[PDB]
This record gives C-alpha cells, sequence and structure tokens, in this order.
C-alpha cells in the first residue's frame, strides 16, 4: 500500500540477479483487466471531475535499470508476439483504405495489436 | 428510425400489405455481437401478424422494406425497442438492437 | 461477469505450395494475381450461418488451430493481423469487419467468381469481384515472411480453384503486370492443397500423428556465393587446355564438330579441334573464367599446391579413340585422371565447389532485374535456374557439377592435393 | 507470457476431400457434413 504522499502501487524485482545460473531475457508484463471505450465518440475542480472521461496511469523505471530497453503502452487481447529480439520495427500494424469507386478516397484506418513507445526516447 | 443494409434480396416484385402473414426465421444480436434471440435453433419460424402492434415496431416497419426470400442485416434505434427500461433480465436499457432476418414466403 | 455459452461450427483452411516474399536479393517476382470460383454452397445447414473467406496470409504466424480459437472462435482468415481476407460484403482483418461500397454486392452465390490482387512492391492487396473493382486496399503491413493465398470455408461448401493455365482456366483478363500464380512454383516440389499446420492425419492404422512442419525461410531465396598464386597462373593454361582438349571430344559424341558458326541442331563448334585452335575469347572462355574458380579456391581454405608434377607429362593422356574422331577428324587426347579416385574430404568439397560458382552467378545474373518463374520468358528476363543451388532439382544440380568435378579430378589427379 | 501450453484434441474432425478434374476445371474441394462444440466465453479477455 502506498502513503499518503504515495498512492498504492505494485512493484517487481529479480531474485537470482546474481551469480549461481542467473536468468535475464525478454519478458511480456500486462495487466489483468481491460477498458474499453463507448459505442460512439462526440464528434482539484469537482465539477470537471463529474464530467471527465479519461484516465491516467504510470509506471517508474528504477535508477539501475537501463531505459534503453523498457517500453510502456496498451494492447489488445488478441497478442502472441514472442520473441527475444524485439523493436518496435517488430509491430504488427495494418492501415486499410477505403472511398470511392472513382478514387475519391474517404478514410484510411490502421489496425494494431499493441501500441507502444520507446522507452529510450527520452534519454 | 432505422436503417436497413442488405444482404441476398431474392423476388424484389412483393412487399407486406395489410392483412397478411409474415414469417420470419430471423436471429438476434446485441451491438457487441453477443447475441441473446435465435429462432433457427428451435426449428420454428416466427410467424408475426402485420401491423397487429404485437411486436415491437423496430422490427415492424424494418420489415416493411423487406422482399421475398429477402435476407437482410438490419439495425434500430434505442427509442424503437426499449427504450429506457429495456427487457427485465434480458437486455439492459439504451441499447441498439442488430438484427438478421429473412422472409420465408406468404409476405 | 459470467461464463457465457453457445454453439459454434468448425472451420478449417487450406492452401496451395505459393510461396512469394521480398528480400534484399530478391529472385522473384514481386506481384501476383488469382480466381477462386464458387460453384455450391448452402447458407443454413444448422443453426449458425455458413462460413466462407478468400485471402492471403503469412507463413510463420498464421496458425489457425481447430478447437475453438480467439474472439468468439471458429477463427479462419481476418480473426487477426496474420491475414487478410473478403467473404462478399466484408473486408476481413483482424477480427473486425470492414464493410464494402460494391456494385451489385451480395454473399458468394454459386457461379460467382472472385479474384484478387497481390503487390509485394508497394504494400497493397486488394479485390476485384465479377469483373468489378473494390473500394479499399491493405498497407503499412510487415514482411517478414512468404505468403501464399487461402480459403477459409466452413461445413457445406464446395469450391474451385483457377491457378493457371496447366490446371486451372482463368475467366477474367489479369491486370497489366500480375503474372498467373501457376509458375511460382518450386521444380523440386509439384504443385498440390494441404491443411495448414496439421498434426492429425488419417490413413491406414487409425489416425497419425505428426510432429511440427518445416516451411521454407523468409531469406531462404537470397543467394550467396583476392591473390594470384605464381604456379597456378602457369597451370592455369595447362588445365584450360586439356579441358579444350576434353570439350573438343564430349561436344564430338553428342554431334558438334568443327565449325565456326553457332548452331546446336547444326553441331558447328569453334574449337573441336585444339586449344589453340580456338578464337581468341572462346579460348579465353576456358581461360578467363579460371581466374575466377581460382580466386574462391584459397577463399575457401583448401590447401594446395604445386604437388607430384614428376608423372605430369610421364604418365600420358586417354587414348584417342575411334569414335573420338570428329566429323572433322580432330580428336585431342584429355588427360585421364582415373588413377587418382574419389575421397570423401574432397567429394564433399567438390559439392561446395561447384555450387559456388553457379550461386555467386545468380546474384550477377539477377543484379540486371532477373525474376523467376516455372517456365521460360525470355524478354520478361524470367530463368527456370534462377534459384540457389540447393533449391535447385538433383538433375540440374548433377549438370554443374560433374563439369567441375574433371576440371578438378583431373587437378587432383596432377597431384595438386585437395585439403579440407 | 508463457509460450506454450496444454490444450485439448476434439474427437472428431471435419471430412475435407481434395482433387484435381482435369487440365481445365483445376482443383477442387467439398465437405457436406456439419459439426459443432459449445463453448466459453470469459468476457475480460474475449478467448473461447
Amino acid at each position: 500500500d502506498g502513503t499518503v504522499d504515495t498512492p498504492p502501487c505494485l512493484r517487481l524485482a529479480h531474485r537470482t540477479w546474481g551469480s549461481q545460473n542467473s536468468l535475464v531475457e525478454m519478458l511480456f508484463l500486462r495487466l489483468s483487466l481491460p477498458v474499453q471505450f463507448h459505442q460512439h465518440f462526440r464528434c482539484d475542480d469537482p465539477e470537471i471531475i463529474l464530467n471527465t472521461t479519461t484516465y491516467y496511469y504510470s509506471v517508474r523505471v528504477f535508477a539501475g535499470q537501463e531505459p534503453s530497453c523498457v517500453w510502456v503502452g496498451w494492447v489488445t487481447p488478441d497478442y502472441h508476439q514472442h520473441d527475444m529480439n524485439f523493436d518496435l520495427s517488430k509491430v504488427r500494424a495494418v492501415t486499410v483504405t477505403m472511398g470511392d469507386e472513382q478514387g475519391n478516397v474517404h478514410s484510411s484506418l490502421k489496425c494494431s495489436n499493441c501500441y507502444m513507445v520507446w522507452g529510450g526516447d527520452f534519454v | 428510425g432505422v436503417e436497413i443494409e442488405t444482404i441476398s434480396p431474392g423476388d424484389g416484385r412483393t412487399f407486406p400489405k395489410k392483412g397478411q402473414t409474415c414469417v420470419v426465421h430471423y436471429t438476434g444480436m446485441l451491438q457487441n455481437g453477443k447475441k441473446f434471440d435465435s429462432s433457427r435453433d428451435r426449428n420454428k419460424p416466427f410467424k408475426f401478424r402485420i401491423g397487429k402492434q404485437e411486436v415491437i415496431k423496430g422490427f415492424e416497419e424494418g420489415a416493411a422494406q423487406m422482399s421475398l426470400g429477402q435476407r437482410a442485416k438490419l439495425t434500430c434505434t434505442p427509442d424503437v425497442a426499449y427504450g429506457a427500461t429495456g427487457h427485465p433480465g434480458v437486455i439492459p436499457p439504451n441499447a441498439t438492437l442488430i438484427f438478421d432476418v429473412e422472409l420465408l414466403n406468404l409476405e | 461477469l459470467l461464463l457465457q455459452t453457445n454453439l459454434i461450427n468448425y472451420v478449417t483452411s487450406i492452401r496451395p505450395n505459393i510461396f512469394v516474399g521480398r528480400a534484399e536479393g530478391s529472385t522473384q517476382y514481386g506481384k501476383w494475381y488469382f480466381e477462386v470460383m464458387v460453384d455450391e454452397v448452402v447458407p443454413f445447414l444448422t443453426a449458425q450461418a455458413t462460413h466462407l473467406r478468400v485471402g492471403w496470409a503469412l507463413t510463420e504466424g498464421y496458425s489457425p488451430y481447430p478447437g475453438g480459437g480467439e474472439g468468439w472462435g471458429g477463427n479462419g482468415v481476418g480473426d487477426d493481423l496474420y491475414s487478410y481476407g473478403f467473404d462478399g460484403l466484408h473486408l476481413w482483418t483482424g477480427h473486425v469487419a470492414r464493410p464494402v461500397t460494391s456494385p451489385g454486392q451480395h454473399l458468394l452465390a454459386p457461379e460467382d467468381v472472385v479474384s484478387c490482387c497481390l503487390d509485394l512492391s508497394v504494400p497493397s492487396i486488394s479485390f476485384r469481384i465479377n469483373g468489378c473493382p473494390v473500394q479499399g486496399v491493405f498497407e503499412a503491413f510487415n514482411l517478414d515472411g512468404l505468403f501464399f493465398p487461402v480459403v477459409s470455408f466452413s461445413a457445406g461448401v464446395k469450391v474451385r480453384f483457377l491457378l493457371g493455365g496447366r490446371h486451372g482456366e482463368f475467366k477474367f483478363l489479369p491486370p497489366p503486370g500480375y503474372a498467373p500464380c501457376h509458375e511460382a512454383v518450386l521444380p523440386r516440389e509439384r504443385l498440390r492443397l494441404e491443411p495448414i499446420k496439421e498434426y492429425r492425419r488419417e490413413g491406414p492404422r487409425g489416425p497419425h500423428l505428426v510432429g511440427p512442419s518445416r516451411c521454407l525461410s523468409h531469406t531462404d531465396f537470397v543467394p550467396c556465393p583476392i591473390v594470384l598464386p605464381p604456379h597456378l597462373e602457369r597451370i592455369r593454361e595447362k588445365l584450360a587446355e586439356n579441358i579444350h582438349e576434353l570439350w573438343a571430344l564430349t561436344r564430338i559424341e553428342q554431334g558438334w564438330t568443327y565449325g565456326p558458326v553457332r548452331d546446336d541442331n547444326k553441331r558447328l563448334h569453334p574449337c573441336l579441334v585444339n586449344f589453340h585452335s580456338l578464337p581468341e575469347p572462346e579460348r579465353n572462355y576456358n581461360l578467363q573464367m579460371s581466374g575466377e574458380t581460382l580466386k574462391t579456391l584459397l577463399a575457401l581454405g583448401c590447401h594446395v599446391g604445386m604437388a607430384d608434377e614428376k608423372a605430369e607429362d610421364n604418365l600420358k593422356k586417354t587414348k584417342l579413340p575411334k569414335t573420338y574422331m570428329m566429323s572433322n577428324g580432330y580428336k585431342p587426347a584429355p588427360l585421364d585422371l582415373s588413377h587418382v579416385r574419389l575421397t570423401p574430404a574432397q567429394t564433399t568439397l567438390v559439392d561446395r565447389l561447384a555450387e559456388n560458382g553457379h550461386n555467386v552467378w545468380a546474384r550477377d545474373r539477377v543484379a540486371q532485374g532477373w525474376s523467376y518463374s516455372a517456365v521460360q520468358d525470355i524478354p520478361a528476363r524470367r530463368n527456370p535456374r534462377l534459384v540457389p543451388y540447393r533449391l535447385l532439382d538433383e538433375a540440374t544440380k548433377r549438370s554443374n557439377r560433374d563439369s567441375l568435378c574433371q576440371a578438378v579430378r583431373t587437378l587432383l589427379g596432377y597431384g595438386y592435393n585437395i585439403e579440407p | 507470457l508463457m509460450p506454450v501450453s496444454w490444450s485439448r484434441m476434439p474427437n472428431h474432425f471435419l471430412q475435407v476431400e481434395t482433387r484435381r478434374a482435369g487440365e481445365r476445371l483445376g482443383w477442387a474441394v467439398q465437405c457436406q457434413d456439419p459439426l459443432t462444440m459449445m463453448a466459453l466465453h470469459i468476457p475480460e479477455e474475449n478467448r473461447c
């Protein structure tokens, strides 16, 4: 649990980090309960809090952990990419266009499974 | 009001008039694709009368655009089917009704 | 909050043996097209509607397991990001329906024929139904692996394939630049159909359990392959003269005699007399190509020196036979080396020797923009031998191996020892 | 994320059947009898 200052949180550590056949790989860690948007979009102060529809979470990398190999974000349930040489190039993303029969394009929307950022982009 | 996005029409010459049977072999679907009703499994086609106000009206006036043998994925607004109360225990209020209907015969 | 429960159908998919990918060294073409017609389908055999989709899918990741799956299951083409498909009124990719605006649209009736565009230069896949185009493509996707066409079909559906003039018949004109897919078949494999990632196989003895299959790799189409020793240039003329002494008599038994014109049925060969009795590039066809096969001989670490040069002129050549006399009568004596026989370190090396010279040609050939088919396209510069060596068939692999064996077995018969 | 896990072998597979009908038509494939199975949802992650 967190204090009155720090909000509650949960961490994770590494027991066998030193010698005697340690194990270090890439590991893929996601949460357990999803969020889901509504069926149609729009198209401090207590008044704006009772009407706002946006939420916030955060992680904190640790001093001594290299932030060149961290990636945060969100993922869909349909996600089965398991490897060891992962980069942001290795992200499944497919964009689909749609328009009129005379070449008048209307919209081009992109599918994905994950939504990641490179953690090394800020150091 | 509703809209109708058809799948496969049939004769196209006939349309439901007053004083007629209307035998449908429909299924149902909530808006997330989570179905609740299907008359196809129990092998008994739904046989509702025209204009007698016994079916919900989104099914009723949406059936007016149908022809014989026509199969059409229609939809329904919340205001035309169980607006703020819902069917109690089955569907929540303020929810659309995506359907999948096709007419057998006899308009 | 609770576990819902419903019935659902079974489904499966199949593919033909066509695997078109893209890489840096790409021996293939890059844009393809295929048609599949539908002749028999029942919409309702059960309470759930039948499922029938046609499209393209990646190799290593499109793994439809039949029992259950993702979403609600009955997963086929379009249920993930490893496939893209169409069914009559919807584009399917990533288990989300994308509608169309198609003229005369409906789901696939009998006697309805589909056609699909496939491009790898620009990332683009689109469809054309009954000759009419549809309003959407697929782009920005990854390319880590080959591509194959598929049809994902539920129960009670009979469908037919069109591949090319050898097997199928096209009922619509291909678009400009799109080759018929029947020619992308590799020559070692006869074309067929199969299920994707089988584990149960039926058979005599009450089923069959197979493990994982072995697919062709993504960069498996890419081909891949100094100083001059002093006595090597001294033997560069002596080897190429005896090779030309064997080049004459080998073509003499097949028909080619001394003729300064170039033909096969007329059988006119310019070097059917001797090595010095050839024109200057035709002699250099034996000479100047030997500097390339010697610049790679030290690049493989093969230890060889000017050894046993005593009996090179003492142990004589083969006998000029009566049938070895050509139509001009010329018959040089090739220096046969039957006294030196096969050793397994050299026999394993001469496979790695003879593959390397052909394989380095395949890059330099396809550097000009050559592409692959199963038949010959001369004005399209397509050759049925535009693959790396282990991807070839063993008959053609036998052809360019013994041609280099006599270039080495006579030299190893000259005492120039082969070390691995 | 673990890489592998167990599952059940379904007791009946659907009857697929391929052939090649001449050098004009090409290859064909058909099936006739349907097979079905019950399903769960686990609605918070949407995998049956």
